[PDB]
C-alpha cells in the first residue's frame, strides 16, 4: 500500500449547507457533434485530410448532460463560514461506459455567484471532482453517496494546478458533520484561495486535505498527480475502463485549443467502475472576493459509429453522429459531409419492445430420484432418464456429488442450466476418473468404440 | 447558346461524368476490399501467420481467400455487364452516326 | 503426358511472362494477342525495425507474499517494456502451459499493445474447471478468460526454494454467486464476465474459512434491491503452491510496445535505408514498403499514419523524423505474342524504362522486345494501346508500329 | 505474394485463370466495338475543314483548334483522373497519390491495372473532323 | 458419469428451469404492443 | 437488430453502403427511363 | 445468441452472415440485369411510339 500523508486531525469537519435551488440553473450546452465536442480521438492511429467512418465510445449528437456547478461558501466579510453546496454527493449515477466532461465553458463570461444571485462576477475555469468505485449505499444517517471498498477519486487541487487520482478505502470520520458523526448532510471539498492560493506557493494538498476531514484514507493501493498549467481555456477530460484499467483522457496535453482527447493516463483499477458522483466542491472564498466559477457538463459514452473529418494536422474538427437522425445515417453511407441532392433509402425507424411475454411449463419437477437408488450400471449398461414437461434444476443434482469435470459442447456453460429443452436426456453410470479421457470425442479407446458414445 | 451547355442542368453533360464515375467505381471496389478481413483476425496474411500456428492460420487465410475470390467473382461478372452495355451503346451509336 | 504417359515435354510457369501465359491456359499454344500476367514482383532489399527497447516488464509483485485466491486474482498489466516469458516461466515448475488465438512461438516472440498477467493460486486438481468449455464453479464464478483477445494459461507449482512466495492455508473458490431480487422468489446466478471480478468478491472473505460459508449483502435501491449471495468452498493446501496465471494480450490500442527485446543493427534503421523496399516491423506494425523522407501530416503522438483504405501510409520514427510509406510496387507486365512467329516482347505498361536493342519507352510503357520502326500499319493485329502496334518481322523482333 | 496463400488458393482450382480469361475477352471486347464503330464514323470522301467552315452558319465550335473547341470544353469539365499511360508507375513514386482513395496509384499496391484504350486522342480526333467535312456532301 | 443431451424442437419445448411469473407478462395484458416473447422456448419479438 | 451480429458485420467493411448505393442508382434509373420514355410519347398538338 | 457462447456464437452468426450477404448480393446483381433490361425496352417502346 501506498503511504498518502497523515490522517486529519481535526475533531469536526466543516458544517454543509445544501441548498439545490441555487444550483438549479438552465445553462445548456449540448453535445455539438459538427463541432466535435466531445469526441476521443482513435487510439492507436492518427489520419490525415480524410474522412472516414469509426467505431468508437462517443456521446449522443444534442446530449445535454448533466450540469454540475462549484460555487463560494457562505462568509461574513473576512471571514468564511459554512460550506455551500449543491445535493451531488447523494446524486450517484451508473458509470456505464464512462463519461467525457466540458470544462470551463464559460470562462471569461460574466457569470453568477451561485451563493449571491444578485452579485456577478467573471467566470473562471474549475476543474470537477469525481468518486467512482463498484458498490454504492447509504451512510450513518441514511444519506446516499457512500462507496464501499477500494473508490477512485479524482481530486483536483493547487487551486486548478494538479490533478490527483487516487484508489484507497474511505472510512467515514465520525466527528462533528463528518459522514460517521452528528449532523452530516454532505461531504465536500474545499479551499481557502487568502491561504491556499498565494501567488508563488499553492497549497497542492488543499482539496486533499479538506477531503481527508470526511473520510480517513486506507489500503491506498496509488496515489499519483498530473500537472495542469493554467489557463482559461475550455477543455475536455474523459474516462474509460477496459481490462487494462481505467483510462484518463484530456485534450490540454496534445490538443489545447481544439479539443480533441487524447489517453494521458492509465489507472490499476481492475474492479468494475459501476458508480460514479461528483465530489461538491465550495471555495472558502471571503465574502467580498466571490468569483463565479464555470459550470462543467458530463456526458455519458456509448459505442456509436462516427463520421469523423481529421484535418491535415489529423486533428478531428467536424463529424457526424451516424444514429441521430436520418440525414446523419445518409451522410455516414456516402461517408461524407455533402451528399448530392436526391430522395434515399436510410434505416427504418425501428419499433421496440414494450415489455415481455413468457409462458412456460409449470409444475412438476423433474425426477433425478432414480439416479440416487441402489447401485449404477456400468458403462455399456448406462441407464437413460428422460425428462419432458418438467421443471429442471441441474443445481438440485450436482449438488449431491462432489464434480470432478463438468464440460459442455455445442451449448455453453450458462445455457445449459437456463434454457427450455423439448428434452433432457440424463445417462448415467459408474466410470472410473482414471479413465475420464476415454469418454473425449476425439478417443479411439474401448469406451468411445464400444461401450458409451454421446451425440 | 451550347457554349455554356456543360454544366449541372445539362442530362448529356451528367451522363458523361456518370460514365466517368462508374469506371471509378468498378475500380474501388478492388482499392477498398483489401482491407476487409471477412471474419478473420487481420486483413494482412503477414499478420495471420506471424499470430498462428497452421491448424488454425490455414482457417483465417481462408477467410481472406473466401472474400477476395469473391470480390474478383463480382468484380468480373459487372466488368462482362458493362462490356455487354457499352457494345450494345456502341451500335447506338454507330446508328446515329 | 502422352499417350504412353511419360512427359516429354513442360513449361516453367515461372520463368518468364511467356510461361505464364501457357500455363494460364494450360496449354502449349495459345492465340496471338497481347495478355496480361503476372506484375514482376518488387522485392525487399532488407529490413527496417523500430520497437520499444528500455525497462523489462516486472513481474516481481508476483513473487512476492501469498498470491490471492481464483476470485481475487491479481492483475499486472504491462505496457512499453521488454517482455520475457522464460524469465518468469523459468522460476515455477510448469504443469501445464498452453495458448488459445496465439500460437506457443508467438506468445513469446510478438509485440502486444499490452500484456495482461492474472495471477492467482489454484489447486492443479482442479485445472479442468478452467477450460473454456468448463461448466463448474470456477469458469461461472470465479475467474473466465477473454474470448475475444488471445490468452494463455498457465498452471504452475512454485518450487521449494522460491521462498518469497508464501502459501494461504486453503485453497478456496466460489461456487455459488446469486442476487435475490425484491420479492425474495427469485434468484439470478451472477456469472463472472471475462477478464473482470465476480460481483461477490465484495462479500467473500480472501479466505473462504469453511467449506459451506455462506455470505450474504443487502443492496442499496441503486444496485437494483435485494441481495447479493454466496457460498463459498475449499480445497486443502498441498505440499507446493499451485498457481494459475492467466495471459492476454492485446495487438493494436496502442504502439505495440510490449515487445521480446532486441539488439538492434544499425542496418535496420530507416535513415539508412530510404527508397528501398524494404520489410518492416515498426512497433509490431509489419508489412512491407518503401521510406520516403516527407513533410508531417496526422498527430505526432499517435505515431501511425493511415489513409482511408487502412494502410499504414506514414510513420512518425523516434529518430525524430517522419517519413512517408509507400507500398514496394509491383511493376506491371503484359506479354505481345504471335502464334506464327513464336517470338513475343514484354509491356510494362505505365513504367518508366530507367526501372527495367535495350528497352523503348512508348506512350503506353516501356517495351523490350520491340524494335522503333517508323512505319505505319492499318491492319493491327497486336494492338498496344493508343495507337501502337506490335509487327512481327516476317523470324526476327517485333517491331513497334503506329496505325495509320 | 504469401507462399502459404498461394498453397490454398490452389485448392480452390484454376480461380485466377477464370478472372485472367474473362476479363481479356471483355477488354477485347471493347477493341473490337472500337474498331467497328469508328470503321463505320469514317468518311469515305469528305471536304477539308478550313477556318470559316460553315459559311454564315458559325461552325468554330466544332472546327478543329486537334480536338474541336467543345470537344475540350466537354473534357476539362468533366472530372477525370489520369490514368499514367506511360509512366504512371513513377508519378506515383515521386509525387505519391494525388488525395484520398486515389485509384491509379492503387493499382500498383492492389494488384490492379487500367490498360490504354484502342487509339489515342489525336486518332480519335481526325475521325471525328473528317466526319464534320462530309457532313454537307 | 452423467452425459446430458438436450433437444431444442421436437416438441413444445417444455423442459424448463422453474420461473416465478409475473402476471404483466402474459399476453392477453399486452395485446396490441410490441413485446419480446418467450413461449415454451420459442422466442423473438413481435405483436400479439 | 442484434448487436452482436451488426459487430460482425462490420468485419466485411461497407457492404451495406454497397448495396443501397446500387440500389439507388438501379432505382434512379427508371425515373430517368420513364421521364424519358413519356417526354417522348408526349405530343405538342393534339385534338381533344 | 442464447444457446452459445462467443468463441462458437460467432461462427454461426458468420454462417447466417455470410448467407444473407450472399443473398443481397444476389438480389441486388440482378436488380441492375433487370433494370438494365427494361431500360433497353424503355428505349424500344419510344421508338415504337
Ligand atoms: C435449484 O436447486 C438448488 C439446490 O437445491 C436451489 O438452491 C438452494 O436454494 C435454497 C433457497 O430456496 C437455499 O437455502 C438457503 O440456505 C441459506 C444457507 O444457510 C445455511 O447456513 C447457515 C449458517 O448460518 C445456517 O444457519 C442455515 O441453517 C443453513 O445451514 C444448512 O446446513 C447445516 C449444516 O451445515 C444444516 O444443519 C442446516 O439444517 C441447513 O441445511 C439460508 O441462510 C437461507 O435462509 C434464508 O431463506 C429462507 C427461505 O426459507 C428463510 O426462511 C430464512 O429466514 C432466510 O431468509 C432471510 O435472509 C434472506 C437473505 O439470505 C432474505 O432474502 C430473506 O428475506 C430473509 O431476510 C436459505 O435456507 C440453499 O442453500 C440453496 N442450495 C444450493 C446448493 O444452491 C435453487 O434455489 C433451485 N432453483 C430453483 C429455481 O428452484
Ligand atoms: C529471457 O530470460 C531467460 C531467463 O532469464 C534468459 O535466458 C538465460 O540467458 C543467460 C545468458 O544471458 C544464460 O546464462 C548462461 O548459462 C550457461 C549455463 O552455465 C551453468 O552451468 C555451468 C556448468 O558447467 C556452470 O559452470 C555455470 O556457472 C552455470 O551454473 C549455474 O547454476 C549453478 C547451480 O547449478 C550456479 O551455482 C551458478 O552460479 C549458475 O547459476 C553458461 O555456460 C553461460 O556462460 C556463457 O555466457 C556468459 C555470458 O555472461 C559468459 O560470461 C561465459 O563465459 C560463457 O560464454 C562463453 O561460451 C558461450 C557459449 O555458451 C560463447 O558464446 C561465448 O562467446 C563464450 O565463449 C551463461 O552464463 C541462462 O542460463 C539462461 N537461462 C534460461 C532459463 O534460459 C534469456 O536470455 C532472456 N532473453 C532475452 C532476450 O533477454
Ligand atoms: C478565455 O480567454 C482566453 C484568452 O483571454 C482564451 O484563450 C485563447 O484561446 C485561443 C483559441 O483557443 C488561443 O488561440 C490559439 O493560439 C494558438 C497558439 O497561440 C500560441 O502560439 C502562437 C504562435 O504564433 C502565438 O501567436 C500565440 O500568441 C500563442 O503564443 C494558435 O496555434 C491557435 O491557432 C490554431 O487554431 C486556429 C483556430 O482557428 C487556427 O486558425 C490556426 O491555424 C491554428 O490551427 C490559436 O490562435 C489563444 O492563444 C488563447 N489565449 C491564451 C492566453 O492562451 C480562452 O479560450 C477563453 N475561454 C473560453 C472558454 O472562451
Ligand atoms: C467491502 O465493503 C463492505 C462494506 O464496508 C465490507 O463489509 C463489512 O465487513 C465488516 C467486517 O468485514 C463488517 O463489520 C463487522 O464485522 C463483524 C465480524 O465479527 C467478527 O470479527 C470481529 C472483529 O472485531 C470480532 O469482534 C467478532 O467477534 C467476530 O470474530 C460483525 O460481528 C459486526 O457486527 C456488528 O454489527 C451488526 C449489525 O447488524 C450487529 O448486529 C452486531 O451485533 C455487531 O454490532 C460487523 O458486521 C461490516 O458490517 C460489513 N459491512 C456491511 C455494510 O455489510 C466488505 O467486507 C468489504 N469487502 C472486502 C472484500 O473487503
Ligand atoms: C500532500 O500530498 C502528498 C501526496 O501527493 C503526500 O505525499 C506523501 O508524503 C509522504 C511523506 O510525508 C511519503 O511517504 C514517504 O515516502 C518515502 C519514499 O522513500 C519513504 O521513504 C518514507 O518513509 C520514512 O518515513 C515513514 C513515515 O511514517 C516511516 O514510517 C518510514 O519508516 C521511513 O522513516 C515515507 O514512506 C509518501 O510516499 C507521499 N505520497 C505520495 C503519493 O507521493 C504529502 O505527505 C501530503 N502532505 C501533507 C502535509 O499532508
Ligand atoms: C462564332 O462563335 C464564336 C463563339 O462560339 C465567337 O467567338 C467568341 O467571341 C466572343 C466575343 O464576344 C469572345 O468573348 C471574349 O471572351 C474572353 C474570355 O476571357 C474575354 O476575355 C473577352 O473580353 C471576350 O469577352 C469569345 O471568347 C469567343 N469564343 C471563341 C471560342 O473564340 C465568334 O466570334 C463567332 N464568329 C462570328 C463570325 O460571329
Ligand atoms: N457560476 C456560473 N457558472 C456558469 O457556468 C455560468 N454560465 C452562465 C451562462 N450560461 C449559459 C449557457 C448557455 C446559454 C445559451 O445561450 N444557450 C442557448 C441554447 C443552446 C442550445 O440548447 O442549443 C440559448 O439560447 O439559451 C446561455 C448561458 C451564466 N452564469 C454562470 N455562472
Ligand atoms: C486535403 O484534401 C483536399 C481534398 O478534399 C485537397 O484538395 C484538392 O487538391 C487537389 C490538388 O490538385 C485539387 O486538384 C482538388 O480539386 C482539391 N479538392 C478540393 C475539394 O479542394 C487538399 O489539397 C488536401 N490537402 C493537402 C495538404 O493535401
Ligand atoms: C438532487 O437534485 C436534483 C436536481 O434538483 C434532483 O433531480 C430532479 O428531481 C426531480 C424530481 O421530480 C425531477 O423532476 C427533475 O427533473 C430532476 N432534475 C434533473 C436535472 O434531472 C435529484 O433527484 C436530487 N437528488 C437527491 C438524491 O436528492
Ligand atoms: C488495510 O491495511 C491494514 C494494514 O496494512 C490491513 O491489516 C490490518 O491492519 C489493522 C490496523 O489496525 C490491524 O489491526 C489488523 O489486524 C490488520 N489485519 C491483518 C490481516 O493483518 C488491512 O487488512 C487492510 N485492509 C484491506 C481491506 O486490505
Ligand atoms: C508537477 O509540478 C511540480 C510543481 O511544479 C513539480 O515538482 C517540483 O519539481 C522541481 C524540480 O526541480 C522541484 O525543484 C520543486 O521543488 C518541486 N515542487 C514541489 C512542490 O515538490 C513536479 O515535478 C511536476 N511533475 C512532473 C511529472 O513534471
Ligand atoms: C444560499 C443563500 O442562502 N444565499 C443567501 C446569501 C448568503 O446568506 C450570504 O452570501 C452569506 O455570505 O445572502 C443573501 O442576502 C444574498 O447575498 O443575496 C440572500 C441569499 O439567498
Ligand atoms: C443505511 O441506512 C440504514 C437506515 O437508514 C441503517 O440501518 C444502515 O446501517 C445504513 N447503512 C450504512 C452503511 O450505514
Ligand atoms: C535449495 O537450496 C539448497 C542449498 O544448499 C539446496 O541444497 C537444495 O537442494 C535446494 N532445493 C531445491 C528444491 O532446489
Ligand atoms: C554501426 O554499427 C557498427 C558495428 O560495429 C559500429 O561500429 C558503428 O559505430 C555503428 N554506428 C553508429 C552510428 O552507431
Ligand atoms: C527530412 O526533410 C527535412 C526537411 O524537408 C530535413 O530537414 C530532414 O533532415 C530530412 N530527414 C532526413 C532523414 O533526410
Ligand atoms: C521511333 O523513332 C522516331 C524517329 O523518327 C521517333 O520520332 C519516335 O518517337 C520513336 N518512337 C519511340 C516509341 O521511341
Ligand atoms: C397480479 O399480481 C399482483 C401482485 O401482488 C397480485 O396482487 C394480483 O392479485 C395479481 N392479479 C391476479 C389476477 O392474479
Amino acid at each position: 500500500t501506498v503511504d498518502v500523508g497523515p490522517d486529519s486531525v481535526k475533531s469536526a469537519c466543516i458544517e454543509v449547507d445544501i441548498q439545490q435551488t441555487f444550483f438549479d440553473k438552465t445553462w445548456p450546452r449540448p453535445i455539438d457533434v459538427s463541432k466535435a465536442d466531445g469526441i476521443i480521438y482513435p487510439q492507436g492511429r492518427t489520419y490525415s485530410n480524410i474522412t472516414i467512418t469509426y467505431q468508437g465510445l462517443f456521446p449522443y449528437q444534442g446530449d445535454h448532460g448533466d450540469m454540475y456547478v462549484y460555487s463560494a461558501g457562505h462568509a461574513t466579510g473576512t471571514t468564511p463560514q459554512k460550506l455551500f453546496v449543491a445535493n451531488y454527493s447523494q446524486d450517484v449515477k451508473q458509470f456505464a461506459n464512462g463519461f467525457v466532461v466540458r470544462i470551463g465553458a464559460a470562462a471569461n463570461s460574466t457569470g453568477t455567484v451561485i451563493i449571491s444571485p444578485s452579485t456577478s462576477a467573471t467566470i473562471r475555469k474549475i476543474y470537477p471532482a469525481f468518486m467512482l468505485g463498484s458498490s454504492v449505499g447509504n451512510f450513518s444517517d441514511g444519506k446516499m453517496g457512500r462507496f464501499f471498498n477500494h473508490t477512485l477519486v479524482l481530486l483536483p487541487d493547487g487551486c486548478g494546478t494538479l490533478l490527483r487520482a487516487f484508489y484507497c478505502i474511505l472510512e467515514p470520520r465520525s466527528g462533528n458533520h463528518c459522514p460517521a458523526g452528528n449532523s452530516y448532510t454532505s461531504f465536500a471539498t474545499y479551499h481557502t484561495p487568502a491561504t491556499d492560493c498565494s501567488d508563488g506557493n499553492y497549497n497542492r494538498n488543499a482539496s486533499l486535505n479538506s477531503f481527508k476531514e470526511y473520510f480517513n484514507l486506507r489500503n491506498c493501493t496509488f496515489m499519483y498527480t498530473y500537472n495542469i498549467t493554467e489557463d482559461e481555456i475550455l477543455e475536455w477530460f474523459g474516462i474509460t475502463q477496459t481490462a487494462q484499467g481505467v483510462h484518463l483522457f484530456s485534450s490540454r496535453y496534445v490538443d489545447l485549443y481544439g479539443g480533441n482527447m487524447f489517453q494521458f493516463a492509465t489507472l490499476p483499477v481492475y474492479d468494475t467502475i459501476k458508480y460514479y458522483s461528483i465530489i461538491p466542491h465550495s471555495i472558502r472564498s471571503i465574502q467580498s472576493d466571490r468569483k463565479a466559477w464555470a459550470a462543467f457538463y458530463v456526458y455519458k459514452l456509448q459505442p456509436l459509429t462516427f463520421l469523423l473529418d481529421f484535418s491535415v494536422d489529423g486533428y478531428i474538427r467536424r463529424a457526424i453522429d451516424c444514429g441521430f437522425n436520418d440525414l446523419s445515417q445518409l451522410h455516414c453511407s456516402y461517408e461524407s459531409f455533402d451528399v448530392e441532392s436526391g430522395v434515399y433509402s436510410v434505416s427504418s425507424f425501428e419499433a421496440k419492445p414494450s415489455g415481455s411475454v413468457v409462458e412456460q411449463a409449470e409444475g412438476v419437477e423433474c425426477d433425478f430420484s432414480p439416479l440416487l437408488s441402489g447401485t449404477p450400471p456400468q458403462v455399456y449398461n448406462f441407464k437413460r432418464l428422460v425428462f419432458t414437461n418438467c421443471n429442471y434444476n441441474l443445481t438440485k443434482l450436482l449438488s449431491l456429488f462432489s464434480v470432478n469435470d463438468f464440460t459442455c459442447s455445442q451449448i455453453s456453460p450458462a445455457a445449459i442450466a437456463s434454457n427450455c429443452y423439448s428434452s433432457l436426456i440424463l445417462d448415467y453410470f459408474s466410470y472410473p476418473l482414471s479413465m475420464k479421457s476415454d469418454l473425449s470425442v476425439s478417443s479411439a479407446g474401448p469406451i468411445s468404440q464400444f461401450n458409451y458414445k454421446q451425440s | 447558346a451550347m457554349q455554356t451547355g456543360f454544366t449541372t442542368t445539362n442530362e448529356a453533360f451528367q451522363k458523361v461524368q456518370d460514365a466517368v464515375n462508374n469506371n471509378a467505381q468498378a475500380l474501388s471496389k478492388l482499392a477498398s476490399e483489401l482491407s476487409n478481413t471477412f471474419g478473420a483476425i487481420s486483413a494482412s496474411i503477414g499478420d495471420i501467420i506471424q499470430r498462428l500456428d497452421p491448424p488454425e492460420q490455414d482457417a483465417q487465410i481462408d477467410r481472406l481467400i473466401n472474400g477476395r475470390l469473391t470480390t474478383l467473382n463480382a468484380f468480373v461478372a459487372q466488368q462482362l455487364v458493362r462490356s455487354e452495355s457499352a457494345a450494345l451503346s456502341a451500335q447506338l451509336a454507330k446508328d446515329k452516326v | 503426358f502422352s499417350v504412353d504417359g511419360y512427359i516429354r515435354r513442360a513449361i516453367d510457369c515461372g520463368f518468364n511472362d511467356l510461361s505464364q501465359l501457357h500455363c494460364s491456359y494450360e496449354s502449349f499454344d495459345v492465340e496471338s494477342g497481347v495478355y496480361s500476367v503476372s506484375s514482376f514482383e518488387a522485392k525487399p532489399s532488407g529490413s527496417v525495425v523500430e520497437q520499444a527497447e528500455g525497462v523489462e516488464c516486472d513481474f516481481s509483485p508476483l513473487l512476492s507474499g501469498t498470491p490471492p485466491q481464483v476470485y481475487n486474482f491479481k492483475r499486472l498489466v504491462f505496457t512499453n517494456c521488454n517482455y520475457n516469458l522464460t524469465k518468469l516461466l523459468s522460476l515455477f515448475s510448469v504443469n501445464d502451459f498452453t495458448c488459445s488465438q496465439i500460437s506457443p512461438a508467438a506468445i513469446a516472440s510478438n509485440c502486444y499493445s499490452s500484456l495482461i498477467l492474472d495471477y492467482f493460486s489454484y489447486p492443479l486438481s482442479m485445472k479442468s474447471d478452467l477450460s473454456v468449455s468448463s461448466a463448474g464453479p470456477i469458469s461461472q464464478f470465479n475467474y473466465k478468460q477473454s474470448f475475444s483477445n488471445p490468452t494463455c494459461l498457465i498452471l504452475a507449482t512454485v518450487p521449494h526454494n522460491l521462498t518469497t512466495i508464501t502459501k494461504p492455508l486453503k485453497y478456496s473458490y466460489i461456487n455459488k454467486c446469486s442476487r435475490l431480487l425484491s420479492d425474495d422468489r427469485t434468484e439470478v446466478p451472477q456469472l463472472v464476465n471475462a477478464n473482470q471480478y465476480s460481483p461477490c468478491v465484495s462479500i467473500v472473505p480472501s479466505t473462504v474459512w469453511e467449506d459451506g460459508d455462506y455470505y450474504r449483502k443487502q443492496l442499496s435501491p441503486l444496485e437494483g434491491g435485494g441481495w447479493l449471495v454466496a457460498s463459498g468452498s475449499t480445497v486443502a493446501m498441498t505440499e507446493q503452491l499451485q498457481m494459475g496465471f492467466g495471459i492476454t494480450v492485446q495487438y493494436g490500442t496502442d504502439t505495440n510496445s510490449v515487445c521480446p527485446k532486441l539488439e538492434f543493427a544499425n542496418d535496420t534503421k530507416i535513415a539508412s535505408q530510404l527508397g528501398n523496399c524494404v520489410e518492416y516491423s515498426l512497433y509490431g506494425v509489419s508489412g512491407r514498403g518503401v521510406f520516403q523522407n516527407c513533410t508531417a501530416v496526422g498527430v505526432r503522438q499517435q505515431r501511425f499514419v493511415y489513409d482511408a483504405y487502412q494502410n499504414l501510409v506514414g510513420y512518425y520514427s523516434d529518430d525524430g523524423n517522419y517519413y512517408c510509406l509507400r507500398a514496394c510496387v509491383s511493376v506491371p507486365v503484359s506479354v505481345i505474342y504471335d502464334k506464327e512467329t513464336k517470338t513475343h516482347a514484354t509491356l510494362f505498361g505505365s513504367v518508366a524504362c530507367e526501372h527495367i536493342y535495350g528497352p523503348l519507352q512508348t506512350p503506353v510503357g516501356c517495351v523490350l522486345g520491340l524494335v522503333n520502326s517508323s512505319l505505319f500499319v492499318e491492319d493491327c493485329k497486336l494492338p498496344l494501346g493508343q495507337s501502337l502496334c506490335a509487327l512481327p518481322d516476317t523470324p526476327g523482333e517485333m517491331r513497334l508500329a503506329s496505325i495509320a | 505474394g504469401f507462399q502459404k496463400c498461394e498453397q490454398l488458393l490452389r485448392e480452390y482450382g484454376q480461380f485466377c485463370s477464370k478472372i485472367n480469361q474473362a476479363l481479356h475477352g471483355a477488354n477485347l471486347r471493347q477493341d473490337d466495338s472500337v474498331r467497328n464503330l469508328f470503321a463505320s464514323v469514317k468518311s469515305s470522301q469528305s471536304s477539308p475543314i478550313i477556318p470559316g467552315f460553315g459559311g454564315d452558319f458559325n461552325l468554330t465550335l466544332l472546327e478543329p483548334v486537334a480536338r474541336s473547341a467543345i470537344e475540350d470544353l466537354l473534357f476539362d469539365k468533366v472530372t477525370i483522373a489520369d490514368p499514367g499511360y506511360m509512366q504512371g508507375y513513377d508519378d506515383c513514386m515521386q509525387q505519391g497519390p494525388a488525395s484520398a482513395r486515389d485509384l491509379i496509384c492503387a493499382q500498383y499496391v492492389a494488384g490492379y491495372k487500367v490498360l490504354p484504350p484502342l487509339m489515342d486522342v489525336n486518332m480519335e480526333a481526325a475521325y471525328t473532323s473528317s466526319l464534320l467535312g462530309s457532313i454537307a456532301g
